RNA sequence: AACGAGACUCUGGCAUGCUAACUAGUUACGCGACCCCCGAGCGGUCGGCGUCCCCCAACUUCUUAGAGGGACAAGUGGCGUUCAGCCACCCGAGAUUGAGCAAUAACAGGUCUGUGAUGCCCUUAGAUGUCGGGGCUGCACGCGCGCUACACUGACUGGCUCAGCGUGUGCCUACCCUACGCCGGCAGGCGCGGGUAACCCGUUGAACCCCAUUCGUGAUGGGGAUCGGGGAUUGCAAUUAUU
């Protein structure tokens, strides 16, 4: 605590990540931990430099997205604050466990792509990096917030807290547990 | 006797000129409380090396900082980047190598720009873009 | 990347280490001096290449016979 | 205190509420009926908003210089949505601002002095810090 | 009597330029004359930025043309006859000076 | 007799005062061999420095012709009376002058003369008189009634890098005939790399080269000499 | 051996080293004045807040612009014929920050409406060379470049708070940028003053953003097209609506 920063008030110890495989590109409080999601703007200028920044920035950056968000980083932390702090009234934790849940809960184990065939679509099954599992689970349930938000009474807040409980809990409520198990389902086809 | 050094930071053309004159505790900017700079979202940011290196570095100096430049944003990484390297300086030319050598250590392990600079400003538009890499449509037909 | 080192470079190279084998060090700045008093290289940044394989030259002249 | 050390979004709306308790500042007819500015489609929600404004302008007077009519719109003037035509800005009103000064001036709040600026009088300056100390009172800073 | 007389240099090319002030300098500072150096203000960017091609056809190019203008002033005090005597002189390039009654 | 205009607007009024003066003597000293100008204001006075390679014919008997130009200069810009001073100057060298010798090939072929010959002449001239190297171009017609080219090139030459404005000079003129108009170009290479005048820079211009001196002895001995 | 490539020029990034500054600042007092006890103390003083005062003060970190230095695959570990080079790492600004310049030969490419550049042909007094009026904006339609929108990550009304590249009357023939005072809801009018410009406008007191009210999933207060009436400014003249 007075030698590593929390959140402002969460404490990154007490958090883990239950696989072997995506730690490692998943780490939040080896010393990463900060006060603050924010970086002075180094975040890529190599392949492997992109794994080290937080995934509770990484979170915030995918966030804003669709034009009239872009460049607004201050307006997206603001939903990040009240995000965690819904989602420990709501259900109670250590509210960081409930994101690394949603994240590797929300990340293929296998995918398909495109071959060339004959000049006919054929399609053939290929693994995933721990990479990329992160990059997808990231970008598929801010998919989520954003759309329930886009017509409800409902603020993207609360919107978002809900997709991290129906995501850390599989339950096929979210956007992101449907859209996982539909690549799966595809990949067992044509393999 | 009097003791006064001087240094700044930059980011994107916002100088923040941090002199460190002996004195006791109370850091200000432009004769305001850092305690209330305005955004007061990121105010945990500027905070961060006085919180982190605790307050009793901060027992035998009297800062106050000018600025100039920037956004609201650039600023803040300013002010932050000076005090880290004026604490640092007093320690420099009064105090023994040992001291500082230890909060060099401190900081530059979450370096974030605290004691280097970034040397990343705009790039010069050309012609056929309203960016710099963004260009206008082509249409053959 | 890239630079690859033209044919202007490797072939004042080979001259200055010839007529001025004996003033020759194995660091950089040193070596870099040297050039700039045995000769005039009208640039600044040339001269900072120059010496430069004049140094890596030198390395290798410290073994087995060269062949250039 | 200095008005300096206390949040500004808290100091005028305690300043706001004092002036209209002494009978202080004599209003125009217009304030029912006013736009408040160019670049607005809509009259404020607020029915005290000259006492609002006149705060805001008793306190940009201890900062800078002293300025008249013409640099208090700048200040307050913003955005305009041109409709279908892109935004640009422009200044407000000019009229609200000439009976706001020569109000708080008819209670020797402020005075026209030399260098082409009105300037806060003593008895002005010795009233803000008197109530930047009642903020602090207030809650506690 | 002894007049603050700034001798004010203007020019374009900072070799024409520098070496000039440089001359009165040394022949100032030579003869005592309480001398203080060159302020050198902001060079200057005038710029033209216009079409390269007459009766626009074919893809769209433009060209920056620019000027850079110097200015630079030594402030002398001293008799105004030494220094209208010595100054007019000794100028090989197409550099202009003016001279200033006072403005100290 | 004031004020006076903004340093910005004080250069651009010299540019188009040297620019001017420079199209109207072309167009009147063309068959004298003009060279150039080099205008200098000193005090109280004009200098119009008119520099071409024959004297004798800017001149003339009596100085008729030098009387007529500083009284055209006199009443045109509204100078000041009696300020307005002309001197000619001859240069020495004249084939590095390619405004000269591009406007007298002008004259060699509008006096009725083959091309390729006319040319040649030229060109020996140029090479003779120093130069590293030199190009001509005619473009236009001759032997029907479509165009062609026509280049004729010895030596060095360069086309790329901060060093064209320095090395090489270049001139255009235009000459007329009863059939359309053609096209003189001329490209000079300016020599002059070991000193001097100091004119163009010392360096090497396209690959820039490492000027090497050489010594090189010992017999050294052990001894000790007093002295 | 030569041209192009590179080299080169400009620009960005590294200087508590060098050079020197009331048309640039900082610091230091001398301060005296204002302010509140706001903190120790009592209000003084010490400390805090800016402004006037500042010098015959001190300095050049910040600002300005000149001369210089620095980066070379330099060092280390792999890899390569161990050559030319390539990959990782230390130091750190990593060997690519972005532009300018650019060969041979060609095109029936564009331009006779830039040219007092130009061939030939035409026309030249009932003129293809001058004043007045109209048109290039005329619409059942087709296409291209863009702008503004379809909302709650929002709109609306208040409050807070940050910037840079430039430009400006004394020019073309009649014309600039604007502070300040007064009058008007606004557009605007009127009285005075400065600026040849690191000097005056402008310590460019800009927007998004930030903070607090109001609206509530509704073609809604989202959107502002279409259209009626009225008021100003420019000009010799504003109708087919100049703004």
């Amino acid at each position: 605590t007075p030698d590593i920063k929390l959140f402002g008030k969460w404490s990154t110890d007490d958090v883990q990540i239950n696989d072997i495989s995506l730690q490692d590109y998943i780490a939040v409080k080896e010393k990463y931990a900060k006060y603050l999601p924010h970086s002075a703007g180094r975040y890529a200028a190599k392949r492997f430099r992109k794994a080290q920044c937080p995934i509770v920035e990484r979170l915030t950056n995918s966030m804003m997205m669709h034009g009239r968000n872009n460049g607004k980083k201050l307006m997206t932390v603001r939903i990040v604050k009240h995000a965690f702090e819904i989602i420990h009234l709501l259900t109670g934790e250590n509210p960081l466990q409930v994101l690394v849940n949603a994240i590797i809960n929300s990340g293929p184990r296998e995918d398909s792509t495109r071959i060339g065939r004959a000049g006919t679509v054929r399609r053939q099954a290929v693994d995933v990096s721990p990479l990329r599992r992160v990059n997808q689970a990231i970008w598929l349930l801010c998919t989520g917030a954003r759309e329930a938000a886009f017509r409800n009474i409902k603020t993207i807040a609360e919107c978002l807290a809900d997709e991290l409980i129906n995501a850390a809990k599989g339950s096929s409520n979210s956007y992101a547990i449907k859209k996982k198990d539909e690549l799966e389902r595809v990949a067992k086809s044509n393999r | 006797p009097l003791q006064s050094v001087q240094v700044f930071g930059r980011k994107k053309t916002a100088t923040a000129v941090a002199h460190c004159k002996r004195g006791n505790g109370l850091i200000k900017v432009n004769g305001r409380p850092l305690e209330m700079i305005e955004p007061r979202t990121l105010q945990y940011k500027l905070l961060e090396p006085v919180l982190l290196l605790g307050k009793e570095r901060f027992a035998g100096v009297d800062i106050r900082v000018r600025v100039k430049g920037g956004g609201h944003v650039a600023q803040i990484y300013a002010i932050r980047q000076s005090i880290s390297k004026a604490l640092v300086a007093y320690y420099q030319k009064y105090v023994d190598e040992a001291s500082k050598k230890e909060i060099k250590d401190i900081l530059i392990q979450y370096d974030r720009t605290l004691l280097v600079a970034d040397p990343r400003r705009c790039e010069s538009k050309k012609f056929g873009g309203p960016g710099a890499r963004a260009r206008y449509q082509k249409s053959y037909r | 990347m890239g630079r690859v080192r033209t044919k202007t470079v490797k072939k004042a190279a080979r001259v200055i280490i010839e007529k001025y084998y004996t003033r020759l060090g194995n660091d950089f700045h040193t070596n870099k001096r040297v050039c700039e008093e045995i000769a005039i290289i009208p640039s600044k940044k040339l001269r900072n290449k120059i010496a430069g394989y004049v140094t890596h030259l030198m390395k290798r002249i410290q073994r087995g016979p060269v062949r250039g | 205190v200095t008005v300096k050390d206390v949040n500004q979004q808290e100091f005028v709306r305690a300043l706001a509420a004092f002036l209209k308790k002494s009978g202080k500042l004599k209003v125009p007819e217009w304030v029912d009926t006013v736009k408040l500015a160019k670049h607005k489609e809509l009259a404020p929600y607020d029915e005290n908003w000259f006492y609002t404004r006149a705060a805001s302008t008793a306190r940009h007077l201890y900062l800078r210089g002293g300025a008249g009519v013409g640099s208090m719109t700048k200040i307050y003037g913003g955005r305009q949505r041109n409709g279908v035509m892109p935004s640009h800005f422009s200044r407000g009103s000019k009229s609200v601002a000439r009976r706001v000064l020569q109000a708080l001036e008819g209670l020797k709040m402020v005075e026209k002095d030399q260098d082409w600026g009105r300037k806060l009088t003593p008895q002005g300056q010795r009233d803000l810090d008197r109530i930047a100390g009642q903020v602090a009172a207030a809650k506690k800073k | 009597a002894i007049h603050r007389i700034r001798i004010t240099l203007t020019s374009r090319n900072v070799k024409s330029l520098e070496k000039v002030c440089a001359d009165l300098i040394r022949g100032a500072k030579e003869k005592n004359l309480k001398v203080k150096g060159p302020v050198r203000m902001p060079t200057k960017t005038l710029r033209i930025t216009t079409r390269k091609t007459p009766c626009g056809e074919g893809s769209k190019t433009w060209d920056r043309f620019q000027m850079r203008i110097h200015k630079r002033l030594i402030d002398l005090h001293s008799p105004s006859e030494i220094v209208k005597q010595i100054t007019s002189i000794s100028i090989e390039p197409g550099v202009e000076v003016e001279v200033t009654i006072a403005d100290a | 007799m004031a004020v006076q205009i903004s340093k910005k607007r004080k250069f651009v009024a010299d540019g188009i005062f040297k620019a001017e003066l420079n199209e109207f003597l072309t167009r009147e000293l063309a068959e004298d061999g003009y060279s150039g100008v080099e205008v200098r204001v000193t005090p109280t006075r004009t200098e119009i420095i008119i520099l071409a390679t024959r004297t004798q014919n800017v001149l003339g008997e009596k100085g008729r012709r030098i009387r007529e130009l500083t009284a055209v200069v006199q009443k045109r810009f509204g100078f000041p009376e009696g300020s307005v001073e002309l001197y000619a100057e001859k240069v020495a060298t004249r084939g590095l002058c390619a405004i000269a010798q591009a406007e007298s090939l002008r004259y060699k072929l509008l006096g009725g003369l083959a091309v390729r010959r006319a040319c040649y002449g030229v060109l020996r001239f140029i090479m003779e008189s120093g130069a590293k190297g030199c190009e001509v171009v005619v473009s236009g017609k001759l032997r029907g009634q479509r165009a062609k080219s026509m280049k004729f090139v010895d030596g060095l030459m360069i086309h790329s890098g901060d060093p064209v404005n320095y090395y090489v000079d270049t001139a255009v003129r235009h000459v007329l005939l009863r059939q359309g108009v053609l096209g003189i170009k001329v490209k000079i290479m300016l020599p002059w790399d070991p000193s001097g005048k100091i004119g163009p820079k010392k360096p090497l211009p396209d690959h820039v080269s490492i000027v090497e001196p050489k010594d090189e002895i010992l017999p050294t001995t052990p001894i000790s000499e007093q002295k």
